[PDB]
């Protein structure tokens, strides 16, 4: 086997080498701002024949942003469907209101944390 | 050989404790350790919000909570005088055992060195720290901690008494309505001299 | 009868922990003693600089620092995952015994108690405090510490986590090129339900 | 089996430590519990004052007292150096017992943990933190509290010491001439590395 | 026995109920701002004649505020000789003296405890 | 042996006696200020011709204040070539440089401790 694969959510544990005997494993783990969720593998042997076993990075979600419920009179919404990182949250007011504290907050990473680009806005009377 | 401990168990399904008297239904989950170390008990405490009211206090500005535990002649916690509406059990695995408390007189606040009425010594019977609610933003969000050792009974049954007391009053909330979710305290270990069994 | 520390030894000869990433090779020395109280573990941990780099932040007015500790199903180091890089052992005089570790999981952060990937109870898998760097002029600069219990796993191998990280931000760094010396934290003693055997 | 215990008792009639020099006899009445707990000794102080002159600090501004414990080459207690003027001893109810210390040694700060002149790791001598004087209107009065584990030894006797000293500076004294009374301090708890038997 | 009786300064644990059996006990527990001394019971029960035995409330007093030595060159006096909250301290400086803030204190009950309306005032030359 | 003899390091434990018997006992202890090093001894016993034996004050060494490396471009110096109390700590700056925060610190005894009459200095471009 060669140099292991390269993951996105994932990386090598050690420093990799360019060539690997058979029975050998290496181990990944979660890049930074990444955890893990059972039960999928992080690590692979190499095998008879000189290519590692099948290997995800699926084990590895994305760190999200902590959740924010509709500002009274007003909606917040998921944009992209999700609270993880590199994402948005969109605040509509209701009818009968105005927004304040402008309406779109970006969940980001920051070191090992995703967290929102902001703070919530507010609906008043009009 | 788990008789050193006696607590309410890890993390319980139902709330155990009735905390807010504006309440009626045990509103939180008070976790509760008290461990035999040396001629002093190892006070480990915090609490598990469960009852949406008592969840929504972290909205409020200047806030305050007491826990009221009184126990017996014999080291028993009085259920319908105090908050934790369930009794306290020696260690077996996460849970509290089932059987009879080995010693519990062990566990309680010695009288000798806190006691009552006393009001030349009534200094004596006080403890305080910090504990941290940790809100949504990731900020630590301290709580003032008052423990006040059975200093006054409160009837002919209540033969030693603890009561904690969790209090925060700044310019703004922990929380905001949109935010909010539970209210839970960081662990919150003290330590006092025990009663002899 | 030592199996109820499990510790780093007292005062190691070369540093074991590898603390700063913008590093490698091992930069200070960390000290941590895990004792068996009850249902409970006493966490006592502290850092002694070693190397020149990490001891000159003491030189900088806005620091923070983590040392992350993993563990596997049995309650053993994992050393190519941790900042601790040589494992923990009982108690052997001042140092570390060599030998089996007798019942690790009992050391651990109970899951029970501070779970994986529960957003619910995620506010329960925090600790915090404060740490004292004793500066030149003697005087003591606070530094604050945040403790989180084993709440993300890092891969398919840790099935326990301990991370301490220390941090300060002030107007003023804790000390000045010509004084500078070497980067000590107090003991910081913390406490958590642990893991049953 | 309370060998675990090496402490001044609960409560003694009369007082066993003179804590202040501008004093003689005994000034007040110092409480100390030292407990084995694993590779580590959980150290419980605090102190009760008894003669008037010491009771009336709390009327200051600005104080700050030591007590200094020095121990011989064995674990016990040198009482002609050290403010606590009575010996320590094991647990014996709410007393101290009466006959032969067992291992007195391993209740003492190691000195391989914290060592004798050594200017390279004298930081590593200090612990601090934070008591309470309860005051009259009931408000929480801080009392800054720091702690040197045998760094300067006093004599060829003085083999292991202990130096607690509380202190607090603010802008009004934490009483007043008719609120006066009693100066207590909350128990401060403490950790350190205990020396080998 | 019919509804247990009721006191000023011990109050009954539980829902009271409208009949009650012999041999049954009732507790009470001081109400807020008081405190238990021994001996005196606070419970009681229903007799075989349906009527329960003696019982007081006597075992129950009330919170104190704390003590308060003469403010030098003056005088303090517990106007009702006692510190017990819904009374009051009384203030009265000696002759070559005038006081300053003012005179009258009121121990009164606050939540679960008894304390001074204020500050204790002083003495000052003339 | 008469009145034990006296140091200016080293003072004696408890109240002095104007006679003392063979085989008797006197402990000192390093003044406040100073501090033991091995393996001299702080005590003498009074022999058989009552005179006691030899006894020094060497055990006992001063305080000193904290270390000081040269400052930036300019270099600090021990002026008594040590850091005890009772001393004091230069500073030049280099050549090409002129020193503010003025230059000279005196490590002196406060209470039971040894401590730099101020700060260190620094040197600037001119
Ligand atoms: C997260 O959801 C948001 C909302 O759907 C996505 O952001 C928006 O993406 C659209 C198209 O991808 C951007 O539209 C562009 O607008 C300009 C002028 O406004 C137009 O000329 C272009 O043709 C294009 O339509 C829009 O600007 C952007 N909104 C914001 C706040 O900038 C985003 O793509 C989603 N994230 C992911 C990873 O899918
Ligand atoms: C606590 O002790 C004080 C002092 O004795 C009592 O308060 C004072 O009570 C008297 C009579 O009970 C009050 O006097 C009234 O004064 C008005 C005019 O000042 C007069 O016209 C009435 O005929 C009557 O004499 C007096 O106002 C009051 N002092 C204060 C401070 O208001 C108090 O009664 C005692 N408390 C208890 C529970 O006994
Ligand atoms: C510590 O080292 C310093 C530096 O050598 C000593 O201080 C300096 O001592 C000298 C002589 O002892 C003092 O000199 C005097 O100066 C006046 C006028 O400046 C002159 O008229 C006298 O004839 C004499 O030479 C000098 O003032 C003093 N420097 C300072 C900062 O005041 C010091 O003696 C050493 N300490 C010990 C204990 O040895
Ligand atoms: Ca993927
Ligand atoms: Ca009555
Ligand atoms: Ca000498």
């Amino acid at each position: 086997c060669e140099e292991p694969p390269t993951f996105e959510a994932m990386e090598l544990i050690g420093k990799p080498k360019p060539y690997y005997e058979i029975g050998e494993r290496v181990d990944y783990k979660c890049k930074k701002g990444y955890f893990y969720i059972p039960p999928l593998a992080t690590h692979t042997i190499c095998d008879r024949n000189h290519t590692w076993l099948p290997v995800s990075d699926d084990a590895c979600y994305r760190e999200t942003c902590p959740y924010i419920r509709d500002p009274l009179n007003g909606q917040a919404v998921p944009a992209n469907g999700t609270y993880e990182f590199g994402y948005q949250m969109h605040f509509i007011c209701n009818e009968g209101y105005y927004l304040i504290g402008e309406e779109i907050l970006y969940c980001e990473l920051k070191g090992s944390v995703a967290i929102w680009s902001g703070k919530p806005p507010i609906c008043e009377k009009v | 050989d788990n008789i050193n401990t006696l607590w309410t168990g890890v993390n319980p399904t139902e709330a155990n404790c009735q905390i807010m008297n504006s309440s009626e239904s045990n509103d939180c989950k008070l976790i509760l350790t008290l461990v035999k170390t040396g001629a002093l008990v190892t006070a480990f405490v915090y609490v598990i919000g469960v009852s949406n009211n008592f969840n929504m206090l972290t909205t409020h500005r200047n806030i305050n909570f007491t826990a009221e535990l009184f126990f017996d002649s014999t080291g028993n916690l009085l259920t319908r005088l105090s908050s934790l509406k369930t009794p306290l059990n020696h260690k077996s695995g996460q849970n509290m055992a089932t059987g009879a408390i080995t010693n519990a007189k062990g566990f309680m606040p010695s009288t000798t060195a806190y006691p009552f009425n006393d009001n030349s010594r009534e200094k004596e019977n006080y403890i305080y720290g910090t504990c941290y609610y940790t809100a949504s933003d990731r900020t630590a969000f301290p709580i003032d901690i008052s423990v006040m050792l059975n200093r006054r009974a409160i009837n002919d049954e209540t033969s030693y008494c603890i009561r904690i007391t969790w209090s925060w009053n700044t310019g703004d909330a922990p929380e905001v309505q949109t935010s909010a979710t539970t209210l839970v305290t960081s662990p919150f270990t003290f330590y006092y001299i025990r009663e002899d069994d």
